[PDB]
Parts: structure tokens; C-alpha cells; sequence
């Protein structure tokens, strides 16, 4: 229910009209996903190399509501496990 | 014998097997606490990202 | 035509102390950082469909420090006030300026507040506690509320003035460098933490894989009415070499596991940790499967 | 308790803003050597609250959350054991180490649990204020942010109240009633929980031509003379040697 | 035909027993023809090609014994396409294994016999110094699974394929593969020299200094019945610094580490090195290091 | 006796396997860790053996046959140290430091001989199967390659019987009959020998760019709390690092 | 004339004297004549021009003693071709020598002083701790042999380098070994600074905490009697992790090794170089930090 | 009395080597763990002079002139401290660096200030030299520097002759009398004034590109059992290997 609703806005994104800056960042993106890949590290690497591309200006209107899923509450990172290693890393 | 339960910034929080308590044995003094603190939370900062990899 | 005038500012950085308090294990600090934006919000442009449309676009994901978030919301009140009677803004640049340095801000500021500042101000408030004076709350709370306070405000007004200038910055290179320099140090000093924060020690009262008897003259032997000095001299002579204790010598599963590496359950666990969370198996599974097993090794005595 | 019903006013004002600071974590309510403090202000001994405050807080250095991953919850433990210690009159400095502070660990553990099922439960109020959000009213989220302070500040209140009324003894019979295993096995099953931090941030952060690193430092751990600092040394020095040679070529 | 995967895990199983019938003429031949058996029986059994296919595959074969599963993928996948498909003569098959022989086996050389042989055997015989009884099962598993790690995985590799990449071998990955492995074990080996080869110096004689220690810097034992206080005081100082009886023996092996441990070892290494670079054969080195240890215990120095 | 009836015709069938072994080099049951461990098992003390396979283990290193050389062939060696062990009840870890793990040199020496005579033999079963290979008879090379393992084995089961025959007292006093400056003097020269393959193994590999990273590990090897195999990652990693660097 | 090589050996041999005539208006000159005398005795004695140039040799000149020997090479050179060819006057040989007085001395003076000095002397002194013989063997061979080493060599490369190469030195092989040099040099002068700059503040007072053990986490001495099992549980508690008298006496040096073992030293260390960069003589510094330690010893902090 | 008769021209003539090796700095005949080690072998007790020159060496470290700024002149601090150790037998190891180790830096500072008066003296040398340089004598330059030369080294001969007719009382009382916070703050100070020329040497030579090598060794230094021969192999192989991987 997340892979596959991904796979289907990465293919209707990349086709309609894309820079070629992000085009290498969707491209890793797509094909880090096909293969069996860590969904988070995808979602990482999808979100990170779109930060100078949409705060300057740019963000290209037709990769704006994949910015929004990316940016959406599943997504995001929550810090668990730098969490754990900081908070309880030297408890027990 | 004393059972390890838990680990704070100053000293270690164990069990009595002799008696039947939960005995706290302080090992850490406030400056020895405060470094250990400082030493502990910059590594873990740096164990996982420092902000890059979230 | 608002320019969001120093009261506004003012109350607006009073107002980022609620910042926690709706807090989420959905969208962390969602609710605090829209009630700290309700002034400015609410000046801008009130009771319209914008209004709703700016409600929900401030109620989305947000995980910082919450002391270093000044720099954020003032940043995000110099957007927000161009994008209402400026530029045509749209919902994407003020997230990604959100998301951009919610991260790294979050990540310096985790150990400089609360494993930098906040250890050295408690260590020296406890230090002068030990005679019960009212000195030391007084100091402690004097001093952390001042240094907080301060900065709340300092670094509030310089994102507010800034506004582009850091943009700019973000926008640009020498990042790469030093994220790669990041993930470098991350590994080295992960594998480090992983030998040595994790102890899965293994000796227990039984899971013995060893329990081999010695014979005479091949360990320490005892007398029963003195010790003496001269055979106490022999027995501490025999203990510094290499000699055993009682002839029973007893050999652990953790005795193999560290003659073969040091650390290696530890990373043992780790790996299978990752292959588990690779094959799409939630991690609070996880962390309650450990606590059980852990729970059974103690009552099993192998642990 | 040396006032009358003021100071039972008074503990309850302190333990629910102590609740409220334990998330807030700005004016540093719920540290132990503020909260035990205001708690010996308000009911004679001063002092001896001081002493508790100054002694809790040396264990209370380290008991940040960061990043979903919440903390002893040092309020609870200030707040309960300096109650424990109001009950039972006697301050004579080893009563603290015998009895209080392990009873402050136990109940900050008790806290921390505590304070993720109100976690847990936030998420409601806060979807109810999104909710109220789309229709236009500002003043809805603001309740409803209120309302989940309030909740959590109560999450601290309320046992403050309940730890008044109960007996001072059944709290130390429940503290100690607890088997031993269950605590040894609490124990060694957290000191592989944080595996699965360890694992996410590696599975976050890993590259093929960073592995190397890792096995390095791993190996390069069981020497005992290096301490942390030192490690960290060396990886924030094996960092900027590969960076300039990856650069000078 | 099509070589069934059930087969191609026999053909596995069976190619272990490739060496055994080494020879001077034709070293190492019958094993190879043993592995290929299955697939020329399933190809053409009982007929004159299956001769001429034997014949074929009799010829100088001398290969590292490991690094065979290349050389057996892609053998039967030339014989499953030209047995149905193309007429390949038995005169590209002998071209490319010769080509392909002497860099497979100069690679598999120093990959296997003397970079991980080596540092598995001792990683073996190290931690069995104090007479652990985990080290014969823990090489079992070590080095026989490393077959069935290798010896398939490159297997499969090999006959997925074909021959295309067999002229490409050399093309940079192996020289990578080979400064990897040169560079391990350069390190293996000097932890090794440091470690396991004992020059112990101490001997009866050869001792450099015998000062006696003063009043304080030994540990004094009492004249019988150790009791309260005084124990304690001579753990103290026993597990501080302190020593024992108040003479002070240091021998050349204490200098020797001082300035750097197993120092000896490597100027042994390095000087038989030497002789051995004289086309000096092992075994009159062996006699003579015995015999120098011989009489340096008799010497009463080593 | 011992742990059973069963447990000396279970020896000279270990024996028989091992010497098989021994010539075979590919099962590794020739080698002391083996040797003395699987014999133990069942001849009482099944721990006796790895304590004394671990301790000839660390001397049998770098005992190869290279170029139509004889090896010690510990295959000999470690059967009777470690049957010397058992019959003579003394397990004081000085013991077989001592008068087992020395004696064993010489075993080996003994052995060496005793295998080159039984090679000398096989000759002539070669000789026999080269004449039998035009006759047209396929299992006649197979037969008497076996008949050539069976007489090749069989070198150390036999002595595996005569020791267990043989009064304890004769051993006794062949073993008190050794000098013990020989017997210590070859011990130093045991703990020497691993420079021979070591500086082979050196030899064969050795440039002007990877001699650093043999100094490094040579330095920084005598830090104690580093196992082999922590060595051997240290190692791997700095290789992989250089050539991920170098190719670039 | 032609500068035979004996007379170079004796020049040399000679100008290991390069001090004893030290002086403070005019450093360093005498020495320098003396070393270059045998050179003028072949080349022009008893005339007008041998006391001229002993006239122009015995003026003032300052350099490190072991860096010299490319100006006695230059000199040397400059001195026989003026002699036998051309007529350069007394201009360049003051030039090259003043070109070069500064930057060698600023070389080679904590090159030779402060970092292979100390390195051997703390080597020697570390393989002297047992009182053995071979410490100031190991100290006077390996000086002496770096010492001849780099003389000889440096003054046979002055020779044959003349005037031009002394000057065009600096090209493409020179930057890579000066970098190196400089990567070894920082790293051991790291490894000296942590090692060898002892701060410690143990103290009879300083003591930052004194806190008490508890039961079960002490090792108990029974103080009638020890005899029999009790010894055996005693080392047995000692040998696990158990400590010793229930009193914790933690000094400042103990917390500070727990932040970092050698943190004051090094701290000093940058307090030094920035002392220096402020043009500080370092006499001045050592002084200042022997006040320092009486001062330390003074408040019994130290 | 010691050793022999003839130690006490032994002495002597240390003593004037010391002398002529304090300035030149070529043998370091001078330096404590030879001047020591010299003194006290003939002296009898031939381990308890390595001792202290072992001992005093490690402060003795960075003891170098540079430019007019005289040395603290470890060659009468090494050759006074010593001899004081022969006359009052007591090598206690605790003496020796309680009652001794001060001593010789008090008798360094002394030392050096009498090598500055003779450093001064030897102007008026170099002086004459130059006035005999213009009569044409190529022997006055050499008689006018050796003359200099034995002249600056008598300044530890004779106070190390004179030293042995003192009794040993007054120099006992006159070491009694120093209070034991000055010795122990010399002696603070002496482990302290490294840091001088180990700033010194950073200062030459340092840049961005070679901080984390230092950084990297001092990190690395806690390790004891890396000895200061392993930390240098280190440091050239770390060296040569950042040096190949650059050239590529
Ligand atoms: O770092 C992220 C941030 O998120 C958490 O919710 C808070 O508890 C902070 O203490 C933490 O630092
Ligand atoms: O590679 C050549 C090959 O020759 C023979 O078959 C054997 O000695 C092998 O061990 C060796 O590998
Ligand atoms: O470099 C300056 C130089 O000045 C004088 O010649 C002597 O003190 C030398 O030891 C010193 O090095």
C-alpha cells in the first residue's frame, strides 16, 4: 500500500517534465526500488537531494505533491534509532 | 552478589541477593557524572548522523 | 503592509515555549509549532479558506530541538509574510525550508542543550547543593532560563532579518563534503558503540561448555590452618604468573565467544536486527521480542 | 507536612507543573534539583529537599529524550521520592542512598512508562485538532494543544495525590515485591534493545564504500586505553584524511 | 540434455575429487575428465565421439585446485553448444583452457594457498593454544563451507556466462583482486612474525641486569599468620605496581621488547628470506634452525 | 582401562582413518587439533585431547611437504603423543609441555623416515598398474590405486596397535631415555621453524607498495586484545579502503 | 688544488669542532675558520690573500651545527673556483652564506634539538628502567650514526650541488619528501606530547571526590584471621572486579584520563606555541613553567 | 672508597669530556644518560648510574640553546647530580628521584649561568684570534679555538674535582636544607618544559594538511604497549602511504 502508490507516482512524475538535475535522483530512486531495497533509505535519498532544488525556488509544479508524500507523516524519520543510542544507548 | 538492573549518569542502580532490596552504588562524582554526560551524548550524536542521514 | 512589527515577533517567541505538549509518536511538534504561528497566522489573514489551507499546512511533521527552533519560525515568518503580500510562494517552498534544517539543527542541537549545556549547568547546581543552601535551584534555574531565553529571542530576530541569507546557503555546496565526513565518522564510531555499549555477556550459572578437572601442581593450592608468609608468597607468585583458581577450571559459551572476537554477539544481534528490519518487520516487535528473550535467558540462567 | 491544606495544595501545584515541564523541558520543572526543591520549600524541611535535588540530579544528567526515544522521565522520580521522603521523617542522608533513590529509579522507570502511553494517547487530541483545524478555527487547536498539556501534566498530578494518601511503607513492600528475574531480565533485554537503533541508523546511513569503516572501528574497539574521546578522535581524523586524499585525486 | 540443475549440483559435488591422480606428463588430468563425466554421458553415451571427447579432455590440465568451477562452467557450456548447436572442434576448448589456465591458476595461487590458507589455519591454531577444544570443528566449518561458498556460486557464475567473459579475464578486476589479497596478507603475515614465532631470550644466562630492590619497592611478607590489615596492605600494593622478592632479573628479551616486540622473529624472517632467495631448499634451512636452537638451549640462552 | 571395551578397536580404526588423512591432507584429521581431539573423545578424557591438540597445534604450524619433500607428517606425530598421553595418566598441562609436546618432534622425525619407506613402496604398485593400464581392465587402476591407500594407511595403524600392546613401563623408559637439552633445544628450534614458511609465503608475494602495510601490521600486532581475526579485518578493511581510494 | 677528498674527510673531521670559540657580539666564527683551514693551507698559504681570507672567514656567522655542512660544501667550492678561475670577489660567498644562515638554522634547529633528541633519549631511558647496560650503547650508536650519516652526505651534495643546484633545490622530489617528513614528524611529536609531558595532579588535597562504598561491591578482610578458604575468596573477589578499602578517592588526574589520557599536556603545549608565536624567548618559557610547578607544589595541588 | 684509585682520574677525565661535549653538542658525552651512565660505571655501582640517567634524561628533554638563549646545560646538572649519588650510597629509587633529580636541575641553572660567563669570557679569545689573523699564522686561528675549547670545558672538571675533596657533611647538610616544596615543584617543572620544544617544532612545521596526523598520534600514544620504535614505523607507513595514494 506504500511501495507500489510510490511506483505509480514515480512513473506518472517522471514523464510529464522533469530537470535534469532531479532526473538522476528519480532515476536512483526508481531504481533502488525495483530492486528489493530499504524503503527508508530510498525515501532519504529522494527527500534529500530535493531540499536546495525546493527552498530556492525551483521545485518543478510537477513533482510538488511527490515533495508532499515524501514530506507526509510515514515518511519522515522520527530519529528512533539515533533516539535509542542517544537517550537509552548507555542506560542498561 | 549483587544483580546489575539499571545504569544512570552517576553510579549503578542493583539487587541485594543477600538481603531482598534494590541497592543504588554511587561510582560516578558530579564532575566525573557531567564529563561521562558530555563524552556519552556527543558520541551518540555522532553514531548516528549529525542531522545528514534523518 | 504588515511587516509583522516587533510586538507580534515578541509574543511569537513567547508563545514557541508550548512548542512540546501536543507531542506525537504520528507528527511529532506538529501542534506546538502551529501555536506558535497562531499571532502571526492569525494577522496575515484570518477566518478564510487560506486560513484552514495555512492551519494544515503548519500541522505537518516536524521533529527539532525544540531551542533551536527560532532560526525556523523565524524564517518561516519571513516567508509566510512575502508569500502573503509579496512573492507567489507556493506549498512547497515553506516545507522543504522547514524540512532542510529540521534535520542537521536537530542533530546539533540534541548534544550542545541537552548533553552539553544542561549536564555542566546541573553538575555545578548539584556540587553547591550538598549544604541544602537555596542557592543552587536559584542558580540552576536563573541560568538555564537566561542562556534559553536569550537565545530564543537572538536567534528568532537574526532568522527573521536574515531570511534569504541562509537560504541562499542551503542552496549551495560544501554540504556533500560534509555529509560524506558525517556518514564516515557515523560508521567508524557506530561500529565502536556497537562493541562496546552492547553487552550480551553469556555466562549464567550454567551453559557451561567446559567444566575440564586439573590435577595436582596445575593450579593454586590452599592450606587450612595458615596462611603464612613464605607459601603466601608462593600462592601470590603462582596467581601472577598464569595460575588458576580451584581445580575445577569452568570455561563460559561468552569465554569462546571472546577468544574468537571480542563484541561479536553484539554484532551478531545488530546484523540480525538489519535483516529483520530489511525483511519489513516493524522495529517495536523487535524491541519487544528482545526484552522477552532477554527476560527467559535470565530466568533459563544462560544469560 | 508542617502547613495544613496549603501544602497539600502546594505538592499538587509542583508535581503538575513539574508534569507539564517533563515535556515542556524549557524551565526545567521536572529536574530533580528544581521539583524536589519547591517540594521541601512548600512543607517544611527545605533542606532536606535541597539534599534530595542535589543528589537526584547527579543521576538525572543523561535522562534527555531526543528523537521519539523518551527518557527515565527524571519528574516522577523527583517528585514521588522527595514525596516518599516527606512521609517518612526522617532526612539523615543515609536514608537517601538506602531507600529514596532506588525508589526515585524504580518510579522514574514507572514514569517513563507512564509517559509514553500519554504519548500514545496525545495522537487523538492532536488528530481532533486537525480536524477542528480545516474548519477555520484557530481557537480549537489552541484548546486542544492545551488540553494535551493539561492531560500530561495531570499524567503526574494525579500519582502525587494518590502517593499522599497511600501509606508510606506499601510503596517500598510494592517496590521490593517485584521478582529479581523479572528486573535482571528487564535489565539484559535493554542492553540489547538499543541493537535495533544501532541497526536502523546503519541501514539509514549504509554505502558500500563505507562498510570499511565500520568493521574498522569495531575492530579497533577492545583496546581498553582508548577511551571515547579518543575513538572519536581517530574517526573524525580517519574522516578528514580520506576526504583530502578522495579530493587531492 | 539442457544440463539439469540436479546433475549440475552432482557435477559440484564430484569435481572435489579433481586432484588425486597427479602425474609428470599429463599432472592432474584424470580428476577433470572424472567431473566431466556426466555431462559427455548425457551428451553422446557409448559412442565414438564420446572417445574422441575423452581424448579430448586427457590433456595437461594443471590448475589451481580451488579455482576449478570457472573452468568446469564454462567446459560444459561449450560441450551443451556444440553438442545440439555450432561444430566447435576439440581445438578452441584446448586454446582457451591453456589461455586461460596459467592466469586463473597465478591468481588462485596467492588468493588461496598462501593468503587465506594461512591466515584461516592460524586463526585456527591460535586460539588452540590453550588447548581449545573448539578448534578442529571451528576449521571444518571455516574451510569446507568455503567451498560450498566458492566452488558453487563461481560455478554457477561460470556457466551463466558461457565463454563470453573468459577472454575478458585480466581486464583490470583481476590485478585488483590481486593487490587486495597481497596487501592482507603482507599484514597477516607480519602479525604473524610478531606473534607466533618465539625467539624467547630469557634463558638461565643471558641476563643483562640483576639489581636488587631496596626497602618499599617489593612487597614484604610477614614471618606467618597473615591476618586483617596486613593482607590487605600487601594486595594493595601487589595489584598497584608492585613486585615481588627484591631482586630485579631483566634478560636481552626484556631490551629486545622494549625497543620492539618480536623483533628477533623478523630479523629470522628477514635472513631466511635471504637464503632462501639463494635457491636454498626449505628443508636444510629447517635442519639448521634446529639445529641452532639446539645449541642455543644448550648455550643456556634461548 | 579405559572408557570402554569398544574404545581401543574404535582407535585403531581412528588411527586407520587418520593415517588415510595424513596422506590424503584434505579432511585435516591428520593434524594435531584432530588427531589428539577425536581420539580423546573416546579414550577416556575426551577434553585431554583438545588441551593437548591445541598445544601441538601452535608447533605443527608451516609442517608442509613442498617439491617432492617429506614432510614431519604429523599424522604419526599426533597419534602417539596422544596415545602416550592416555596410557600414561598425566595431564598437568606441563606434562605435555614437557615430555608429550617435545616427544612429539621427535615422532614426527620418526615419522618422517617411516613415510618415506612406505613411499619407496608404492613404486612398485605403480609400476604394476602402468604394466596392468594396456590390458584393458578399467577397475584394475582403481583396485590398485586403493590397495596403494590401503598399504599407504595402514603405516599408522600398525604403530597405533603396537603402543597399545606394549607395556606402559618400556614407553616410560624410551621416553626418560631422551636427553632433555636435545629435547628442549628442538623445541626452541619447533617455535623457530615458522620463519621457513612464513618467509616463503613472503617471498611469493612481496612489492615496493605493499611492504608498509606488512610493517603496519607487524606494529601493530602486540596489542593483546586484538584476536586474529580482529587482525584479519583490520586487514581486509585497510585493503579495501586503499584500493577504493587508489581507483579513483 | 682540485679539493681532494681527504682533505674534505679532514675538513670534516675538523668541523666537528664547529663550537668551543662561541661568542655572543660575534657567534659562532671562530669554529668556522677553523673547520675551513685546512682548504686555505692548499689552496693559497703564506701570502697577502691567505690573511685576507683568514680576515673574511672569522666574521660572524650563526647556524645549526649539524645543519652547516651544505654551506662548508658551497663554501668549499666557491673558495677553489675563485682561487683557480674566476675572480668573485668577498660578496657571494658572504651572500650564499647569509642566503642560507637563516632558513637552515631555522630547519634544523627543532629538527635536531626537539624531535629526533628526544625521541632517542626517551627510548634509551624507557630500556633503562632495569638498570641495563646497553641504554647508553643504543643512545651513542644510533646518534652518532644519524649524526656522521647526514654530515657526510649533507657536505658531498654541497660540494657537487656548487652555487646553482643549492639555489634551484626545491623541485618536485624535494616538496614530497619534506611532506612526508612532515606527516612523520606531526605524528610522533602527537605521540611525544601525549607520552612525555607529565601534568600530574594527584595531590594530597585536589582530592574531587571521596565517596563510599557499599556491602557486597568491596572485597571484606576478616582481621583475626585469613587462613584457608577465605584467601580464596578473597582473590577470587580481587581477581573478578572487586575493589579494595570502601573509600573511592577520586583525584582531578583520574577524571581527566577518563576525558582523555595527556589533556593538560597538550593544552599546554598550544599555550607554548602560542607564547612562541608571540615572540617569546624560550628560555623565558622554561622558566616561567618551573615557577609554575613550585607553584603547583606550593598549593600541594599538583 | 669506589671502584679504584684510578676512578678518580676517570672522573676527571668525564668530566672534561662532558666539558668540551656541553657547547659543541656533537657526541653528547654531555647528555645526562651518558654522562651518568659514564660516571657512575667507573664510579662502582656501574647500574645505579643508568638509573638516574634514565631517570633525569626524561626531563632533560628539550635542554637545547637556541640563538644566545642559553641551555639549562645538562653537562654539569648530569655530572654533579651523579657524583652526589656516589658519595651518599643511597639508591633507593625514591632518592633518586626525591632528593637528586631537583638537585640537578638547581645544579643545571647553576651550570648555565657559569657557561654564560665563560661564553662571555671567550670574546676576548676570539678576539686575540682575529688580531693573530692578520700576521699570517695559520696555526693561531687553531691554538686561539682549542684554547676557547679547553677553556670552556674546564667548567666541569673542576667543579666535579673539587667536589670529591668537600666532605660529605656540608654537601649532606646544604642538601638537607632545600625545603621539599622547591624540590618538588623543580622537579613538576622539569616534567613540564618539554612542552617548549615540542611547540617549538609544531610551530615550524604545520598545516592544514598534516593536524589530524597529529591529532591521530596523540590519540593512539595511551596504548603502552606500542613502544615509541612501533609509533614511528607507524608514522613512515602512514606516511608513505598517503604519499603513494596522493601520486595517483
Ligand atoms: O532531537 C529531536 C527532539 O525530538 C524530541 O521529541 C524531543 O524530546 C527532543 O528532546 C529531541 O531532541
Ligand atoms: O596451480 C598449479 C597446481 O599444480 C598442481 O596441480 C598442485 O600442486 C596444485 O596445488 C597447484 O595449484
Ligand atoms: O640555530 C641557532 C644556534 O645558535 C648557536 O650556534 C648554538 O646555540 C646552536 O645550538 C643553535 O642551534
Amino acid at each position: 500500500e506504500f511501495e507500489n502508490e510510490l511506483r505509480s507516482m514515480l512513473a506518472t512524475a517522471l514523464e510529464k517534465d522533469i530537470s535534469q538535475e532531479e532526473r538522476n535522483a528519480l532515476n536512483i530512486a526508481e531504481k533502488a526500488l525495483d530492486n528489493s531495497e530499504y524503503l527508508p533509505k530510498i525515501i532519504l535519498n529522494l527527500r534529500k537531494a530535493l531540499t536546495p532544488l525546493a527552498i530556492n525556488r525551483t521545485l518543478n509544479h510537477d513533482l510538488s505533491e511527490l515533495y508532499k508524500f515524501i514530506t507526509s507523516s510515514k515518511a519522515s524519520n522520527k530519529n528512533l534509532g539515533g533516539g535509542l543510542i542517544m537517550s537509552w544507548g548507555r542506560l542498561f | 552478589k549483587l544483580t546489575f538492573i539499571q545504569s544512570t549518569a552517576a553510579g549503578d542502580l542493583y539487587y541485594n541477593t543477600n538481603t531482598h532490596k534494590y541497592v543504588y552504588q554511587q561510582t560516578q562524582n558530579a564532575f566525573g557524572a557531567a564529563a561521562n554526560t558530555i563524552v556519552n551524548g556527543w558520541m551518540g550524536g555522532a553514531a548516528g548522523g549529525f542531522g545528514l542521514h534523518h | 503592509k504588515v511587516t509583522l512589527d516587533k510586538k507580534i515577533r515578541r509574543s511569537v517567541m513567547w508563545r514557541s515555549m508550548f512548542l512540546q505538549g501536543s507531542w506525537n509518536y504520528e507528527r511529532m511538534q506538529n501542534g506546538g509549532w502551529a501555536y506558535s504561528l497562531i499571532p502571526a497566522l492569525k494577522k496575515l489573514y484570518p477566518s478564510g479558506e487560506e486560513a484552514k489551507e495555512a492551519l494544515k499546512r503548519h500541522l505537518e511533521f516536524f521533529n527539532t530541538h525544540p531551542y533551536v527552533a527560532a532560526p525556523i519560525i523565524g524564517v518561516t515568518l519571513a516567508l509566510e509574510e512575502e508569500r502573503a503580500n509579496g512573492a507567489d510562494i507556493d506549498d512547497a517552498a515553506i516545507q522543504g525550508v522547514k524540512v532542510g534544517m529540521m534535520g542537521p539543527l536537530a542533530g546539533i542541537g540534541d548534544p550542545v542543550f541537552w548533553f552539553t549545556v544542561r549536564p555542566i549547568v546541573g553538575a555545578i547546581a548539584a556540587s553547591l547543593a550538598t549544604g541544602g543552601s537555596i542557592i543552587a535551584p536559584l542558580f540552576f534555574f536563573i541560568v538555564w532560563n537566561a542562556i534559553r531565553i536569550a537565545f530564543l529571542w537572538y536567534t528568532q530576530e537574526f532568522g527573521y532579518k536574515s531570511g534569504s541569507a541562509i537560504t541562499k546557503d542551503l542552496g549551495g555546496g560544501l554540504l556533500q563534503t560534509v555529509t560524506k565526513g558525517a556518514s564516515i565518522l557515523g560508521m567508524f564510531v557506530l561500529g565502536v558503540l556497537i562493541q562496546r555499549w552492547v553487552t550480551i555477556n553469556f555466562n549464567g550459572p550454567n551453559a557451561v561448555v567446559s567444566k575440564i578437572p586439573l590435577q595436582k601442581g596445575a593450579y593454586v593450592e590452599f592450606p587450612k590452618g595458615s596462611v603464612s608468609g613464605t607459601q603466601l608468597h608462593d600462592i601470590l607468585g603462582q596467581v601472577g604468573n598464569k595460575l588458576s583458581l580451584d581445580p575445577t577450571k569452568v570455561t563460559y559459551l561468552q569465554d569462546n565467544l571472546n577468544q574468537l572476537i571480542p563484541g561479536l554477539a553484539g554484532l551478531l544481534i545488530t546484523l540480525l536486527c538489519m535483516w529483520l528490519l530489511k525483511k519489513k518487520v516493524s522495529p517495536i516487535v523487535i524491541i519487544f521480542g528482545l526484552f522477552v528473550v532477554g527476560i527467559l535467558g535470565r530466568w533459563a540462567q544462560i544469560m | 507536612m508542617e502547613y495544613g491544606v496549603l501544602s497539600v495544595i502546594l505538592v499538587i501545584v509542583v508535581a503538575f507543573l513539574a508534569g507539564l515541564e517533563g515535556i515542556l523541558d524549557q524551565w526545567q520543572f521536572h529536574q530533580p534539583i528544581i521539583a524536589c526543591s519547591l517540594i521541601g520549600i512548600v512543607t517544611g524541611h527545605a533542606s532536606a529537599g535541597i539534599i534530595l535535588g542535589g543528589s537526584l540530579q547527579l543521576i538525572a544528567l543523561g535522562w534527555a529524550n531526543v528523537g521519539a526515544a523518551v527518557a527515565p522521565d527524571a519528574a516522577l522520580a523527583s517528585i514521588a521520592s522527595s514525596i516518599l521522603m516527606v512521609q517518612s521523617n526522617n532526612f539523615d542522608l543515609t536514608h537517601i542512598m538506602g531507600t529514596i533513590v532506588p525508589a526515585a529509579i524504580l518510579l522514574a522507570t514507572a514514569g517513563l512508562v507512564l509517559t509514553t502511553l500519554v504519548r500514545m494517547l496525545s495522537v487523538v487530541l492532536v488528530h481532533q485538532a486537525d480536524r477542528a483545524a480545516e474548519n477555520g478555527s484557530y481557537s480549537g487547536v489552541e484548546m486542544w494543544h492545551f488540553i494535551a498539556l493539561i492531560c500530561q501534566g495531570l499524567r503526574i498530578a494525579i500519582p502525587a495525590g494518590l502517593l499522599l494518601v497511600i501509606s508510606p511503607d506499601a510503596i517500598q513492600k510494592a517496590l521490593a515485591a517485584i521478582p529479581p528475574v523479572i528486573s535482571g531480565g528487564l535489565a539484559v533485554g535493554g542492553g540489547m534493545v538499543v541493537a535495533v537503533g544501532y541497526a536502523m541508523v546503519i541501514n539509514l546511513m549504509a554505502t558500500r564504500e563505507v562498510w570499511p569503516f565500520f568493521f574498522l572501528g569495531f575492530a579497533l574497539a577492545p583496546i581498553s586505553e582508548l577511551t571515547l574521546i579518543a575513538t572519536g578522535v581517530l574517526g573524525v581524523v580517519i574522516a578528514i584524511v580520506y576526504l583530502n586524499l578522495q579530493a587531492s585525486g
